[PDB]
């Protein structure tokens, strides 16, 4: 497979 | 005027910050919300800039600017998809696995290329800025946006004018989503997002370091709504120039890719410094271009990237499961599932595809239906480390005896959490068949036939198996 996947719009957290 | 803006953002800010509404209080908590968010939305102006020209009248800029970068701008066109908004189509036939896209570093937005900014000043006095580069990342869009002469100008002019998030659906179309597990992070989606403007508005708005940013008297809600779902519908992560630390970005061209089911084939390149995406499959000429972004679920999908996707087969729903500290047998499965490296309570997933459940799930629901002797099977003699090794291979069972009984267990689960819903499955079939409803409508009432379609799933999974192995028993 790749060394880097690119995940395209990955799920981060908003909550500040 | 900006002293009426400032009074309703401090009373916005105040109802964020209280603590979770409660029980059944959410839905109300967000209605209230709602009803303050509208209020200031339609006392202002929109979106703070916007263009003379209709989208596509920016993608040449695009390309122009793309290909002085050294990306790749031949073989495919802009097309406005009905189905999927904007897309690229194959000017040419593009085999699977051929490298027909590459995008370098020069021409991403990251948070470092934020920290470089006009919004330097401001992120390095500022908590929260320095935490979430997602909205480091947003404002980065903005004040970008903002700026008449600004490098990324081509790609802020090609991005969509607003999105299918649920932050731009209406009170009636969360609605259909009450009882759903997916409402819970939609009320913390609009909560959070109000709660963020409401607070950056003032520090905007009155902070020494962003006086002579362009956003000083220009910072709408809408402007903030459509800057993290900018973010949020296409932020990627890669490694940094020398490739230690993962990092936030947005990537020009490539990012115009839909999706489709199958396997991820966008990596990073360190060596050359640029974003590398292969053919996904065999696209003719003049067929779309599709990529596949990620194994994400409906709710994600819904949520973060505005839309639904049909034919999800990494959809799954959320299950909490744990052996109980009233068990008798809690030490002895607490330490048979530590030394399975598996938490004693944990959130679980059901699946679309079969198997509903992980080797992870199996091999928990076998521990917490062990019997004494097994158990001791499992954590004495020279036998007992062989013997968790496969806890989670459906070919190795405890016995048929811990078998029954798991799956016994997993179709009342499962039947139960079916009932929890206010709609059944053949309603909303029948919602779907008999009204005419928007898209944003559509993603609410598909995504809670999705979630009660991986239940009912489960249910039949599980009793095909229980009967299966009842029968072994039998013999
Ligand atoms: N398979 C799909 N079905 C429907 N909408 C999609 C699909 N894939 C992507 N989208 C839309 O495209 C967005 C992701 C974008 N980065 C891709 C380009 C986008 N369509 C645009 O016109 O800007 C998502 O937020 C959705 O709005």
């Amino acid at each position: 497979t790749l060394k880097y996947p690119i995940e395209h719009g990955i799920i981060t957290n908003w909550d500040d | 005027s900006p002293k009426e803006i400032l009074n309703l953002t401090s009373e916005l800010l105040q109802k964020c910050s209280s603590p979770a509404p409660g029980p059944g209080k959410e839905w109300e908590e967000y209605v209230q919300i709602r009803t303050l968010v509208e209020k200031i939305r339609k006392k202002q102006k929109g979106l703070s800039v916007t263009f003379d020209g209709k989208r596509e009248d920016y993608f040449p800029d695009l390309m122009k600017w793309a290909s002085e970068n050294g990306a790749s701008v031949e073989g495919f066109e802009m097309v406005n998809f009905k189905e999927e908004g904007f897309g690229l189509r194959a000017t040419r036939d593009i085999k699977a696995e051929e490298l027909f896209l590459w995008v370098p570093r020069k021409l991403l937005m990251t948070v470092e290329s934020a920290k470089n900014s006009v919004l330097g000043p401001l992120y390095s006095q500022d908590r929260i800025l320095q935490a979430m580069g997602n909205i480091a990342l947003a404002f980065h869009l903005l004040c970008e946006r903002a700026s008449p002469n600004s490098f990324w100008q081509p790609y802020i002019q090609t991005l969509p004018s607003e999105y299918d998030t649920p932050l731009y659906f209406e009170e009636d179309e969360v609605r259909y989503l009450q009882s759903t597990q997916a409402i819970h992070d939609v009320f913390s989606q609009y909560k959070n997002t109000a709660r963020q403007y409401a607070y950056f508005y003032k520090v905007i708005q009155t902070h020494p370091h962003a006086n002579k940013l362009p956003l000083k008297d220009s910072f709408t809600y809408e402007d903030y709504r459509w800057a993290v779902s900018s973010v949020m519908t296409r932020q990627n992560q890669i490694p940094t120039e020398d490739g230690s630390r993962v990092t936030l970005a947005l990537i020009p061209l490539w990012d115009m890719c839909n999706h489709t089911n199958g396997l991820i084939t966008t990596g990073y390149n360190l060596e050359d410094d640029r974003c590398e995406c292969v053919a996904l499959q065999d696209f003719r000429a003049g067929e779309q271009i599709y990529i596949f972004y990620g194994t994400r679920s409906n709710a994600e999908f819904v949520i973060h990237s505005g839309f639904f996707f049909d034919n999800n087969s990494h959809d799954r729903v959320k299950i909490k499961l744990g052996v109980s500290k009233s068990d008798r047998l809690y030490a002895m499965k607490a330490e048979v599932l530590a030394r399975a490296g598996i938490p004693t309570s944990s959130v679980f997933a059901l699946h679309f595809t079969e198997p509903p459940i992980s080797a992870q799930l199996l091999a928990f629901l076998r521990v917490f239906c062990m019997t004494e002797e097994e158990l001791k099977e499992h954590l004495l003699g020279d036998s007992a480390i062989d013997r968790i090794f496969t806890l989670g291979n459906s070919e190795f069972p405890v016995s048929w005896d811990n078998e029954v009984k798991l799956w016994t267990f997993l179709e009342d689960r499962a039947s139960l959490l079916l009932k929890t819903y206010k709609t059944t499955i053949e309603e909303d079939k029948s919602v779907l068949k008999n009204h005419d409803l928007s898209v944003r409508a559509k993603m609410a009432i598909k995504l809670r036939l999705g979630e009660k379609e991986i239940l009912e799933k489960a249910v039949k999974s599980a009793a095909v198996n229980r009967e299966y192995y009842r029968q072994q028993m039998e013999e």
